[PDB]
């Protein structure tokens, strides 16, 4: 929902989502093609 | 409302602001259908 | 702690001939297809130098001798042809998971 | 373009502590990771920690937590290492360098190195 929404708000008015109380499978993210930037600080990406 | 012609929630009257929200649940409802309702909190 | 084991220990290969080095890691290295191996070059008395990232890509400036393969917990680096100016030690790097570790090295003779 | 230097040899006392730098030039300091790689002479590589010049955030392993503090001086853009209680084991060399992090990309893939710095304890 939040990655393949439509529309995106600005960066001054930058969109809030809060996630929690579900499992999340983040194997499509790894699987993802299109992404062009993939950071992470403070946790290993393959230990999320 | 006329059209309706029923009672429908209008607004959240009870509190003025919402910040820095945590937690939040949705299920089917239990208040509705000479029955007594209990509920232990 | 992933342990990488660099065999051989030292290796002699002469002008024109192929020159393999193998690193082989006690756990799984792939990640959704992904195997984080990587292999750099040190000259004695210098700094190393990356030849190949993912265990599959070529660092950009680096001759296309200089080739690397494998998958899972076996992984090889293939130097053909090989030159005079490889003398050096050879050493393969995890970062799959922390810490990230380096193998013993194999060097290089002509 | 890009250059990350260091002093050629340090002589500290056993005991005593040894603070290092680690010059950066060429590109956007606070946007690489910076970490250090201990190389004890006629072995192999060792990773010490990493830390991010932005923000200050560090990553320390755990045999290398006690004997290794790292800093960042991002007005300088310079990267400080810093050993404590050091003794006879700690003679090696340790090279500076910086990886683009990109999952995508490089990743933990280490393109450029610093030159080193050798030390000897006695
Ligand atoms: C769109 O959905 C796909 C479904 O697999 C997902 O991989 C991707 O991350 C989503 N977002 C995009 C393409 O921006």
């Amino acid at each position: 929902e939040v990655f393949n929404a439509t529309r995106f708000a600005s960066v001054y008015a930058w969109n809030r989502k809060r996630i929690s109380n579900c499992v999340a499978d983040y194997s499509v993210l790894y699987n993802s093609a299109s992404f062009s930037t993939f950071k992470c600080y403070g946790v290993s990406p393959t230990k999320l | 409302h006329k059209n309706n012609k029923s009672w429908m929630e209008s607004e959240f009257r009870v509190y003025s602001s919402a910040n820095n929200c945590t937690f939040e649940y949705v299920s089917q409802p239990f208040l509705m259908d000479k029955n007594l309702r209990e509920f232990v909190f | 702690d992933i342990v990488l084991t660099q065999s051989p220990v030292s290796l002699a290969v002469s002008l024109g001939q192929r020159a393999t080095i193998s690193c082989r890691a006690s756990e799984s290295v792939d990640f959704y297809g992904n195997s984080f191996i990587y292999w750099y070059q040190q000259k004695p008395g210098q700094a190393p130098k990356l030849l190949i990232y993912r265990a599959s890509n070529l660092e950009s400036g680096i001759p296309a001798r200089f080739s690397g393969s494998g998958s899972r917990t076996d992984f090889t680096l293939t130097i053909h042809p090989v030159e005079a100016d490889d003398v050096a030690t050879y050493y393969c790097q995890q970062s799959i998971e922390d810490p990230r570790t380096f193998g013993g090295g194999t060097k290089l003779e002509i | 373009q890009v250059q990350l230097q260091q002093p050629g040899a340090e002589l500290v006392k056993p005991g005593a502590s040894v603070k290092m730098s680690c010059k950066a030039s060429g590109y956007t300091f606070i946007t690489y990771w910076i970490t250090w790689v201990k190389q004890r002479p006629g072995q192999g590589l060792e990773w010490i920690g990493d830390i991010y010049p932005g923000g200050g955030r560090t990553n320390y392993n755990e045999k290398f937590k006690s004997k290794a503090t790292l800093t960042v001086d991002t007005s300088s853009s310079t990267a400080y290492m810093q050993l404590r209680s050091l003794t006879s084991e700690d003679s090696a060399v340790y090279y500076c360098a910086r990886y683009d992090g990109n999952y995508v990309g490089y990743y933990y893939a280490m393109d450029y190195w610093g030159q080193g710095t050798s030390v000897t304890v006695s």
